[PDB]
Protein backbone atom coordinates (compact mmCIF):
# COMPACT_ATOMS: atom_id res chain seq x y z
CA UNK A 1 0.00 0.00 0.00
CA UNK A 2 3.06 2.15 0.49
CA UNK A 3 3.68 2.24 -3.18
CA UNK A 4 0.55 3.82 -4.37
CA UNK A 5 0.98 6.53 -1.96
CA UNK A 6 4.53 6.98 -3.21
CA UNK A 7 3.27 7.52 -6.55
CA UNK A 8 0.01 9.69 -5.64
CA UNK A 9 2.34 12.03 -3.29
CA UNK A 10 4.76 12.03 -5.97
CA UNK A 11 2.04 13.07 -8.25
CA UNK A 12 1.02 15.69 -5.42
CA UNK A 13 4.14 17.25 -5.51
CA UNK A 14 4.87 17.12 -9.24
CA UNK A 15 1.98 19.46 -9.75
CA UNK A 16 2.88 21.81 -6.76
CA UNK A 17 6.13 22.27 -8.53
CA UNK A 18 4.06 22.67 -11.96
CA UNK A 19 2.01 25.36 -9.50
CA UNK A 20 5.51 27.34 -8.92
CA UNK A 21 6.02 27.40 -12.88
CA UNK A 22 2.63 29.01 -13.45
CA UNK A 23 3.83 31.14 -10.35
CA UNK A 24 7.19 31.64 -12.43
CA UNK A 25 5.69 32.87 -15.58
CA UNK A 26 3.03 34.50 -13.73
CA UNK A 27 5.78 36.79 -11.99
CA UNK A 28 8.23 36.52 -15.33
CA UNK A 29 10.70 39.17 -14.97
CA UNK A 30 11.44 39.53 -18.29
CA UNK A 31 10.16 37.35 -20.99
CA UNK A 32 12.65 38.36 -23.17
CA UNK A 33 15.51 39.84 -23.33
CA UNK A 34 15.85 42.65 -26.33
CA UNK A 35 18.45 45.22 -27.50
CA UNK A 36 18.56 48.22 -29.62
CA UNK A 37 22.58 49.43 -30.18
CA UNK A 38 21.96 51.17 -32.42
CA UNK A 39 24.87 53.12 -33.81
CA UNK A 40 21.48 56.53 -31.68
CA UNK A 41 22.93 54.56 -28.83
CA UNK A 42 23.43 51.55 -26.87
CA UNK A 43 20.49 50.00 -25.77
CA UNK A 44 19.09 46.78 -23.97
CA UNK A 45 15.43 45.95 -23.41
CA UNK A 46 14.02 43.61 -21.11
CA UNK A 47 10.55 42.63 -21.94
CA UNK A 48 8.67 41.38 -18.28
CA UNK A 49 5.30 39.78 -19.15
CA UNK A 50 3.66 42.94 -17.56
CA UNK A 51 6.68 44.79 -17.79
CA UNK A 52 8.82 45.89 -20.35
CA UNK A 53 12.27 46.97 -18.46
CA UNK A 54 14.86 48.78 -19.73
CA UNK A 55 18.88 48.50 -19.38
CA UNK A 56 20.30 53.24 -17.21
CA UNK A 57 18.66 50.29 -15.08
CA UNK A 58 14.88 50.84 -15.53
CA UNK A 59 11.45 49.06 -15.37
CA UNK A 60 8.25 50.06 -17.03
CA UNK A 61 5.26 48.83 -16.91
CA UNK A 62 4.04 48.55 -20.64
CA UNK A 63 0.69 46.32 -20.42
CA UNK A 64 -2.05 46.23 -22.63
CA UNK A 65 -1.03 47.36 -25.96
CA UNK A 66 -2.10 47.49 -29.78
CA UNK A 67 -4.82 46.33 -30.75
CA UNK A 68 -8.65 46.02 -29.32
CA UNK A 69 -9.15 42.43 -31.01
CA UNK A 70 -5.71 41.69 -29.71
CA UNK A 71 -6.63 43.03 -26.52
CA UNK A 72 -9.59 40.90 -26.28
CA UNK A 73 -6.87 37.71 -27.41
CA UNK A 74 -5.22 39.12 -24.04
CA UNK A 75 -8.84 39.02 -21.81
CA UNK A 76 -8.97 35.10 -22.86
CA UNK A 77 -5.30 34.60 -22.31
CA UNK A 78 -5.54 36.30 -18.40
CA UNK A 79 -9.16 33.90 -17.58
CA UNK A 80 -7.34 30.73 -19.16
CA UNK A 81 -4.62 31.29 -16.82
CA UNK A 82 -7.25 32.11 -14.21
CA UNK A 83 -9.17 29.12 -14.93
CA UNK A 84 -5.95 27.12 -15.24
CA UNK A 85 -4.86 28.24 -11.50
CA UNK A 86 -8.41 27.10 -10.46
CA UNK A 87 -8.01 23.54 -11.77
CA UNK A 88 -4.85 23.62 -10.65
CA UNK A 89 -6.18 24.27 -7.19
CA UNK A 90 -9.27 21.58 -7.67
CA UNK A 91 -6.89 19.12 -8.37
CA UNK A 92 -4.38 19.97 -5.29
CA UNK A 93 -7.79 19.94 -3.29
CA UNK A 94 -8.98 16.60 -4.24
CA UNK A 95 -6.09 15.16 -3.86
CA UNK A 96 -6.12 16.82 -0.09
CA UNK A 97 -9.52 14.92 0.05
CA UNK A 98 -7.39 11.49 -1.38
CA UNK A 99 -5.41 12.05 1.89
CA UNK A 100 -8.31 12.58 4.33
CA UNK A 101 -9.07 9.00 3.11
CA UNK A 102 -5.64 8.10 3.36
CA UNK A 103 -5.92 9.54 6.73
CA UNK A 104 -14.91 6.80 -4.58
CA UNK A 105 -11.71 7.51 -4.06
CA UNK A 106 -10.59 6.18 -7.74
CA UNK A 107 -13.84 8.03 -8.81
CA UNK A 108 -12.68 11.57 -7.26
CA UNK A 109 -8.64 11.17 -8.42
CA UNK A 110 -9.99 10.53 -12.21
CA UNK A 111 -11.78 13.62 -11.92
CA UNK A 112 -8.63 15.59 -10.91
CA UNK A 113 -7.09 14.35 -14.04
CA UNK A 114 -9.33 15.54 -15.98
CA UNK A 115 -9.55 18.83 -15.14
CA UNK A 116 -5.75 18.84 -14.75
CA UNK A 117 -5.91 17.89 -18.52
CA UNK A 118 -8.19 20.62 -19.05
CA UNK A 119 -5.40 22.60 -17.24
CA UNK A 120 -2.84 21.37 -19.63
CA UNK A 121 -4.87 22.15 -22.30
CA UNK A 122 -5.94 25.44 -21.75
CA UNK A 123 -2.40 26.88 -20.28
CA UNK A 124 -1.41 25.44 -24.13
CA UNK A 125 -3.99 27.45 -25.76
CA UNK A 126 -3.37 30.39 -23.23
CA UNK A 127 0.78 30.54 -23.98
CA UNK A 128 0.22 30.61 -27.96
CA UNK A 129 -2.66 33.04 -27.57
CA UNK A 130 0.29 34.96 -25.64
CA UNK A 131 2.82 34.20 -27.84
CA UNK A 132 0.53 34.52 -30.33
CA UNK A 133 0.02 38.34 -29.21
CA UNK A 134 3.50 39.08 -28.77
CA UNK A 135 4.20 37.87 -32.45
CA UNK A 136 1.36 40.30 -33.28
CA UNK A 137 3.41 42.96 -31.01
CA UNK A 138 6.02 42.69 -33.06
CA UNK A 139 4.55 42.31 -36.05
CA UNK A 140 3.07 45.94 -35.29
CA UNK A 141 6.05 47.42 -35.10
CA UNK A 142 6.53 47.31 -31.14
CA UNK A 143 6.44 51.60 -30.68
CA UNK A 144 10.33 51.42 -30.64
CA UNK A 145 10.95 48.95 -29.16
CA UNK A 146 11.74 45.76 -31.66
CA UNK A 147 14.53 43.72 -30.30
CA UNK A 148 16.85 41.61 -32.71
CA UNK A 149 17.24 39.17 -29.38
CA UNK A 150 13.66 38.15 -30.14
CA UNK A 151 13.42 34.87 -28.29
CA UNK A 152 10.62 33.32 -25.25
CA UNK A 153 11.49 32.26 -22.10
CA UNK A 154 12.95 31.80 -19.48
CA UNK A 155 9.81 31.64 -17.51
CA UNK A 156 7.53 30.93 -20.34
CA UNK A 157 9.29 27.61 -20.60
CA UNK A 158 8.99 26.98 -16.73
CA UNK A 159 5.03 27.81 -18.14
CA UNK A 160 5.41 24.64 -19.55
CA UNK A 161 7.03 22.78 -17.24
CA UNK A 162 3.94 23.56 -14.96
CA UNK A 163 2.16 22.13 -18.03
CA UNK A 164 4.21 18.64 -18.26
CA UNK A 165 3.57 19.10 -14.69
CA UNK A 166 -0.24 18.23 -15.13
CA UNK A 167 0.74 16.38 -17.68
CA UNK A 168 2.75 14.07 -15.83
CA UNK A 169 -0.13 14.31 -12.35
CA UNK A 170 -2.85 13.10 -14.77
CA UNK A 171 -0.43 10.67 -16.38
CA UNK A 172 0.73 8.95 -13.43
CA UNK A 173 -3.24 9.18 -11.83
CA UNK A 174 -4.15 7.65 -14.59
CA UNK A 175 -1.71 4.65 -13.82
CA UNK A 176 -3.21 4.56 -10.37
CA UNK A 177 -7.19 4.16 -11.69
CA UNK A 178 -6.21 1.69 -13.99
CA UNK A 179 -6.18 -0.30 -10.68
CA UNK B 1 24.92 22.87 -47.15
CA UNK B 2 22.92 23.39 -44.23
CA UNK B 3 23.44 20.00 -41.29
CA UNK B 4 19.91 18.58 -39.97
CA UNK B 5 18.58 22.69 -39.67
CA UNK B 6 17.28 22.41 -43.35
CA UNK B 7 14.97 20.20 -42.75
CA UNK B 8 13.95 21.77 -39.80
CA UNK B 9 13.18 24.95 -41.82
CA UNK B 10 10.17 24.92 -43.42
CA UNK B 11 8.54 24.91 -39.96
CA UNK B 12 9.62 26.97 -36.86
CA UNK B 13 11.07 25.23 -34.14
CA UNK B 14 8.57 26.42 -32.17
CA UNK B 15 6.05 24.68 -33.83
CA UNK B 16 7.42 21.79 -33.01
CA UNK B 17 7.29 22.36 -29.50
CA UNK B 18 3.66 22.94 -30.11
CA UNK B 19 3.13 19.74 -31.84
CA UNK B 20 5.05 17.60 -29.23
CA UNK B 21 3.27 19.34 -26.10
CA UNK B 22 -0.12 18.89 -28.01
CA UNK B 23 0.66 15.42 -29.14
CA UNK B 24 1.35 14.82 -25.71
CA UNK B 25 -1.92 16.01 -24.41
CA UNK B 26 -3.42 13.85 -27.14
CA UNK B 27 -1.93 10.96 -25.32
CA UNK B 28 -3.03 10.61 -22.37
CA UNK B 29 -6.96 11.51 -23.34
CA UNK B 30 -6.51 7.90 -24.52
CA UNK B 31 -6.06 6.66 -21.50
CA UNK B 32 -8.81 7.93 -19.83
CA UNK B 33 -10.81 5.78 -21.52
CA UNK B 34 -9.30 3.16 -20.04
CA UNK B 35 2.41 6.81 -17.92
CA UNK B 36 2.34 3.67 -19.62
CA UNK B 37 -0.05 1.38 -21.66
CA UNK B 38 -2.51 3.68 -23.00
CA UNK B 39 -0.08 6.26 -23.57
CA UNK B 40 2.35 3.36 -25.43
CA UNK B 41 -0.93 3.22 -27.08
CA UNK B 42 -1.07 6.68 -28.47
CA UNK B 43 2.55 5.58 -29.66
CA UNK B 44 0.75 3.73 -31.44
CA UNK B 45 -2.10 5.84 -32.58
CA UNK B 46 0.53 8.78 -34.21
CA UNK B 47 2.41 5.97 -36.02
CA UNK B 48 -0.47 4.88 -37.46
CA UNK B 49 -3.44 7.15 -39.39
CA UNK B 50 -4.86 7.59 -35.71
CA UNK B 51 -5.70 5.14 -32.80
CA UNK B 52 -7.55 1.64 -33.12
CA UNK B 53 -9.54 -1.00 -30.76
CA UNK B 54 -11.94 1.42 -29.82
CA UNK B 55 -15.11 -0.54 -28.79
CA UNK B 56 -16.97 2.08 -31.58
CA UNK B 57 -16.97 5.37 -30.32
CA UNK B 58 -16.40 5.06 -26.77
CA UNK B 59 -14.87 7.64 -25.82
CA UNK B 60 -11.59 8.60 -27.37
CA UNK B 61 -12.30 6.94 -30.96
CA UNK B 62 -13.71 10.44 -31.66
CA UNK B 63 -10.59 11.99 -30.67
CA UNK B 64 -8.51 9.72 -32.99
CA UNK B 65 -10.47 11.26 -36.06
CA UNK B 66 -9.73 14.28 -34.89
CA UNK B 67 -6.29 13.98 -34.46
CA UNK B 68 -6.44 12.20 -37.66
CA UNK B 69 -7.75 15.07 -39.06
CA UNK B 70 -4.89 17.30 -37.31
CA UNK B 71 -1.80 15.76 -38.69
CA UNK B 72 -3.77 15.70 -41.81
CA UNK B 73 -3.65 19.16 -41.87
CA UNK B 74 -0.16 19.81 -40.55
CA UNK B 75 1.63 16.95 -42.90
CA UNK B 76 -0.17 18.71 -46.14
CA UNK B 77 0.82 22.41 -44.33
CA UNK B 78 4.68 20.99 -44.09
CA UNK B 79 4.93 19.79 -47.99
CA UNK B 80 2.99 22.80 -49.11
CA UNK B 81 5.95 24.75 -47.58
CA UNK B 82 9.08 23.06 -48.46
CA UNK B 83 7.38 23.05 -51.99
CA UNK C 1 2.73 29.59 -36.15
CA UNK C 2 -0.69 31.23 -36.22
CA UNK C 3 -2.29 29.59 -38.71
CA UNK C 4 -1.90 25.92 -37.86
CA UNK C 5 -2.54 27.57 -33.71
CA UNK C 6 -6.33 27.70 -35.60
CA UNK C 7 -5.90 23.97 -35.33
CA UNK C 8 -4.52 23.49 -32.59
CA UNK C 9 -8.09 24.94 -30.88
CA UNK C 10 -10.48 23.03 -32.71
CA UNK C 11 -8.21 19.62 -31.74
CA UNK C 12 -7.88 20.75 -27.76
CA UNK C 13 -11.78 21.44 -28.48
CA UNK C 14 -11.97 18.17 -29.59
CA UNK C 15 -10.12 16.59 -26.92
CA UNK C 16 -12.55 18.40 -24.25
CA UNK C 17 -15.57 17.73 -26.24
CA UNK C 18 -14.50 13.99 -25.76
CA UNK C 19 -13.62 14.56 -22.51
CA UNK C 20 -17.68 15.61 -21.58
CA UNK C 21 -18.86 12.58 -23.23
CA UNK C 22 -16.50 10.33 -21.45
CA UNK C 23 -17.56 11.99 -18.43
CA UNK C 24 -21.33 11.54 -19.31
CA UNK C 25 -21.20 8.00 -20.23
CA UNK C 26 -19.60 7.64 -16.35
CA UNK C 27 -22.66 8.98 -15.25
CA UNK C 28 -24.89 6.49 -17.09
CA UNK C 29 -23.07 4.05 -15.02
CA UNK D 1 -28.00 4.11 -36.60
CA UNK D 2 -25.26 5.19 -33.68
CA UNK D 3 -22.78 2.42 -34.49
CA UNK D 4 -22.59 2.77 -37.66
CA UNK D 5 -22.15 6.25 -37.46
CA UNK D 6 -19.53 5.81 -34.76
CA UNK D 7 -17.65 3.69 -37.54
CA UNK D 8 -18.19 5.87 -40.38
CA UNK D 9 -16.19 8.27 -37.64
CA UNK D 10 -13.44 5.52 -37.04
CA UNK D 11 -13.63 5.47 -40.94
CA UNK D 12 -12.61 9.08 -41.70
CA UNK D 13 -9.92 8.59 -38.52
CA UNK D 14 -8.23 5.93 -40.53
CA UNK D 15 -8.16 5.40 -44.19
CA UNK D 16 -11.47 4.46 -44.52
CA UNK D 17 -13.86 1.37 -43.52
CA UNK D 18 -13.32 -2.12 -41.97
CA UNK D 19 -16.09 -3.90 -40.48
CA UNK D 20 -17.60 -5.81 -43.77
CA UNK D 21 -16.73 -9.31 -45.21
CA UNK D 22 -14.63 -8.60 -47.84
CA UNK D 23 -16.11 -5.49 -50.08
CA UNK D 24 -19.85 -7.31 -50.01
CA UNK D 25 -21.33 -4.17 -50.24
CA UNK D 26 -19.38 -1.89 -47.74
CA UNK D 27 -15.87 -2.02 -48.44
CA UNK D 28 -16.88 -0.48 -51.71
CA UNK D 29 -18.19 2.45 -50.08
CA UNK D 30 -14.90 3.16 -48.02
CA UNK D 31 -12.76 2.69 -50.64
CA UNK D 32 -14.40 4.86 -53.12
CA UNK D 33 -14.46 6.98 -49.80
CA UNK D 34 -10.55 6.68 -49.34
CA UNK D 35 -9.89 7.68 -53.10
CA UNK D 36 -12.57 10.66 -52.19
CA UNK D 37 -10.56 12.10 -49.06
CA UNK D 38 -7.33 11.26 -50.88
CA UNK D 39 -8.55 13.90 -53.97
CA UNK D 40 -9.19 16.22 -51.34
CA UNK D 41 -6.18 16.25 -49.23
CA UNK D 42 -4.12 16.28 -52.45
CA UNK D 43 -6.10 18.89 -53.70
CA UNK D 44 -5.81 20.79 -50.30
CA UNK D 45 -1.85 20.69 -50.34
CA UNK D 46 -1.92 22.00 -53.69
CA UNK D 47 -4.20 24.43 -53.16
CA UNK D 48 -2.51 25.92 -50.25
CA UNK D 49 1.33 25.23 -51.75
CA UNK D 50 -0.33 28.25 -54.36
CA UNK D 51 -0.88 30.59 -52.08
CA UNK D 52 2.30 30.35 -50.72
CA UNK D 53 3.81 30.64 -54.19
CA UNK D 54 2.96 34.11 -55.90
CA UNK D 55 1.26 35.16 -52.60
CA UNK D 56 -0.81 38.14 -54.54
CA UNK D 57 -2.12 41.09 -52.88
CA UNK D 58 -5.81 41.80 -53.86
CA UNK D 59 -7.16 45.71 -53.36
CA UNK D 60 -9.95 46.26 -51.54
CA UNK D 61 -11.66 48.40 -53.73
CA UNK D 62 -11.99 49.25 -57.24
CA UNK D 63 -14.06 51.94 -58.36
CA UNK D 64 -14.87 55.17 -55.99
CA UNK D 65 -18.29 54.01 -55.90
CA UNK D 66 -17.10 51.17 -53.97
CA UNK D 67 -16.35 53.65 -51.07
CA UNK D 68 -19.72 55.04 -51.32
CA UNK D 69 -21.40 51.40 -51.19
CA UNK D 70 -19.16 50.43 -48.22
CA UNK D 71 -18.98 51.57 -45.03
CA UNK D 72 -16.08 49.65 -43.17
CA UNK D 73 -13.32 52.67 -44.09
CA UNK D 74 -13.80 56.09 -43.68
CA UNK D 75 -12.53 58.27 -46.58
CA UNK D 76 -12.56 62.27 -47.15
CA UNK D 77 -10.47 65.19 -47.94
CA UNK D 78 -8.82 68.67 -47.56
CA UNK D 79 -11.01 70.69 -44.69
CA UNK D 80 -10.81 73.60 -47.18
CA UNK D 81 -10.29 73.21 -50.90
CA UNK D 82 -12.40 73.43 -54.25
CA UNK D 83 -12.33 69.87 -53.92
CA UNK D 84 -14.85 70.05 -50.91
CA UNK D 85 -16.45 72.31 -52.88
CA UNK D 86 -16.81 69.91 -55.91
CA UNK D 87 -19.03 67.45 -53.63
CA UNK D 88 -20.43 70.11 -51.99
CA UNK D 89 -22.06 71.10 -55.62
CA UNK D 90 -21.75 67.73 -56.87
CA UNK D 91 -25.17 66.63 -58.31
CA UNK D 92 -24.12 63.39 -59.05
CA UNK D 93 -25.81 60.99 -57.03
CA UNK D 94 -23.38 58.79 -56.40
CA UNK D 95 -21.10 61.83 -55.21
CA UNK D 96 -24.37 63.60 -53.22
CA UNK D 97 -24.13 60.39 -51.13
CA UNK D 98 -20.17 61.08 -50.63
CA UNK D 99 -20.78 64.33 -49.72
CA UNK D 100 -23.53 63.50 -46.98
CA UNK D 101 -21.65 60.90 -45.91
CA UNK D 102 -18.43 62.71 -45.29
CA UNK D 103 -20.69 65.67 -43.95
CA UNK D 104 -22.60 63.40 -41.13
CA UNK D 105 -19.59 61.20 -40.53
CA UNK D 106 -17.89 62.52 -36.94
CA UNK D 107 -15.02 62.33 -35.96
CA UNK D 108 -14.77 64.84 -39.04
CA UNK D 109 -13.19 62.88 -42.41
CA UNK D 110 -11.85 66.83 -43.16
CA UNK D 111 -7.81 67.42 -42.12
CA UNK D 112 -6.35 70.74 -42.38
CA UNK D 113 -3.50 69.77 -44.69
CA UNK D 114 -2.62 67.32 -46.96
CA UNK D 115 0.85 66.31 -44.52
CA UNK D 116 -2.51 65.50 -42.12
CA UNK D 117 -3.69 63.03 -44.87
CA UNK D 118 -0.74 61.14 -45.51
CA UNK D 119 -0.18 61.07 -41.53
CA UNK D 120 -3.77 59.44 -41.50
CA UNK D 121 -3.24 56.66 -44.51
CA UNK D 122 0.27 56.48 -43.52
CA UNK D 123 -1.55 54.91 -39.95
CA UNK D 124 -4.65 54.18 -41.35
CA UNK D 125 -3.56 50.83 -41.90
CA UNK D 126 -6.21 50.43 -44.67
CA UNK D 127 -9.05 51.87 -42.00
CA UNK D 128 -9.25 55.02 -44.41
CA UNK D 129 -8.63 56.45 -47.76
CA UNK D 130 -7.72 59.93 -48.78
CA UNK D 131 -8.82 62.20 -52.02
CA UNK D 132 -6.51 64.55 -53.59
CA UNK D 133 -4.73 65.72 -56.71
CA UNK D 134 -3.71 62.97 -59.41
CA UNK D 135 -0.53 63.81 -60.29
CA UNK D 136 0.42 64.90 -56.41
CA UNK D 137 -0.83 61.49 -55.51
CA UNK D 138 1.13 59.62 -58.18
CA UNK D 139 3.66 61.86 -56.98
CA UNK D 140 3.91 60.65 -53.16
CA UNK D 141 3.83 57.31 -54.76
CA UNK D 142 7.52 57.71 -55.61
CA UNK D 143 7.86 58.85 -52.18
CA UNK D 144 9.17 56.98 -49.48
CA UNK D 145 8.24 54.26 -47.33
CA UNK D 146 6.22 53.73 -50.52
CA UNK D 147 3.43 52.43 -48.76
CA UNK D 148 1.07 54.34 -50.59
CA UNK D 149 -0.96 53.78 -54.09
CA UNK D 150 -3.37 55.14 -56.34
CA UNK D 151 -6.19 53.46 -57.21
CA UNK D 152 -9.16 54.59 -59.54
CA UNK D 153 -9.35 57.07 -63.06
CA UNK D 154 -9.70 60.74 -62.25
CA UNK D 155 -12.95 61.37 -60.41
CA UNK D 156 -13.06 64.55 -62.89
CA UNK D 157 -10.97 66.46 -65.67
CA UNK D 158 -9.05 69.14 -64.81
CA UNK D 159 -5.56 71.01 -66.16
CA UNK D 160 -2.93 73.25 -65.01
CA UNK D 161 -2.14 75.66 -67.34
CA UNK E 1 1.68 23.09 -61.43
CA UNK E 2 -1.77 24.11 -62.68
CA UNK E 3 -2.62 26.16 -59.37
CA UNK E 4 0.87 27.55 -59.69
CA UNK E 5 1.65 28.41 -63.24
CA UNK E 6 -2.22 29.71 -63.00
CA UNK E 7 -1.39 32.48 -60.70
CA UNK E 8 1.65 33.09 -62.15
CA UNK E 9 0.31 34.94 -65.03
CA UNK E 10 -1.44 38.28 -64.86
CA UNK E 11 -3.80 40.67 -66.94
CA UNK E 12 -1.97 43.45 -68.87
CA UNK E 13 -2.48 46.72 -66.81
CA UNK E 14 0.42 48.83 -69.26
CA UNK E 15 1.60 48.74 -72.90
CA UNK E 16 4.67 48.00 -71.40
CA UNK E 17 3.33 44.52 -70.64
CA UNK E 18 3.27 43.77 -74.21
CA UNK E 19 6.69 45.31 -74.77
CA UNK E 20 7.30 42.22 -71.95
CA UNK E 21 5.10 39.78 -74.09
CA UNK E 22 4.97 38.41 -77.62
CA UNK E 23 2.32 35.81 -77.10
CA UNK E 24 -0.72 38.80 -77.47
CA UNK E 25 -0.07 40.78 -81.09
CA UNK E 26 -1.12 44.32 -80.73
CA UNK E 27 -1.74 47.24 -83.10
CA UNK E 28 -3.25 50.49 -84.01
CA UNK E 29 -5.20 51.54 -87.23
CA UNK E 30 -3.22 51.30 -90.54
CA UNK E 31 -3.63 55.09 -91.05
CA UNK E 32 -4.23 58.05 -88.86
CA UNK E 33 -2.67 60.13 -86.15
CA UNK E 34 -2.10 57.40 -83.38
CA UNK E 35 0.54 55.10 -85.25
CA UNK E 36 2.56 58.28 -86.02
CA UNK E 37 2.36 59.13 -82.41
CA UNK E 38 4.39 55.79 -82.10
CA UNK E 39 6.27 56.82 -85.23
CA UNK E 40 7.23 60.49 -83.84
CA UNK E 41 7.92 58.87 -80.49
CA UNK E 42 11.12 58.71 -78.03
CA UNK E 43 9.51 57.28 -75.22
CA UNK E 44 11.73 53.76 -75.29
CA UNK E 45 8.55 51.89 -74.55
CA UNK E 46 6.43 53.31 -77.41
CA UNK E 47 9.69 53.48 -79.22
CA UNK E 48 9.92 49.97 -78.79
CA UNK E 49 6.54 48.86 -79.22
CA UNK E 50 6.56 50.96 -82.90
CA UNK E 51 9.88 49.00 -83.87
CA UNK E 52 8.08 46.05 -83.03
CA UNK E 53 4.54 46.75 -84.63
CA UNK E 54 7.01 47.64 -88.02
CA UNK E 55 8.63 44.84 -87.98
CA UNK E 56 6.24 41.92 -86.60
Amino acid sequence: KTSRRGRALLAVALNLLALLFATTAFLTTYWCQGTQRVPFQLRRFHTGIWYSCEEGEKCRSFIDLAPASEKGVLWLSVVSEVLYILLLVVGFSLMCLELLHSSDGLKLNAFAAVFTVLSGLLGMVAHMMYTQVFQVTVSLGPEDWRPHSWDYGWSFCLAWGSFTCCMAASVTTLNSYTK
Amino acid sequence: KPGVFSFLDPLAYEIWMCIVFAYIGVSVVLFLVSIFNSLWFSLGAFMQQGCDISPRSLSGRIVGGVWWFFTLIIISSYTANLA
Amino acid sequence: LSNVAGVFYILVGGLGLAMLVALIEFCYK
Amino acid sequence: IFNSLWFSLGAFMQQGCDISPRSLSGRIVGGVWWFFTLIIISSYTANLAAFLTVERMVSPIESAEDLSKQTEIAYGTLDSGSTKEFFRRSKIAVFDKMWTYMRSAEPSVFVRTTAEGVARVRKSKGKYAYLLESTMNEYIEQRKPCDTMKVGGNLDSKGYG
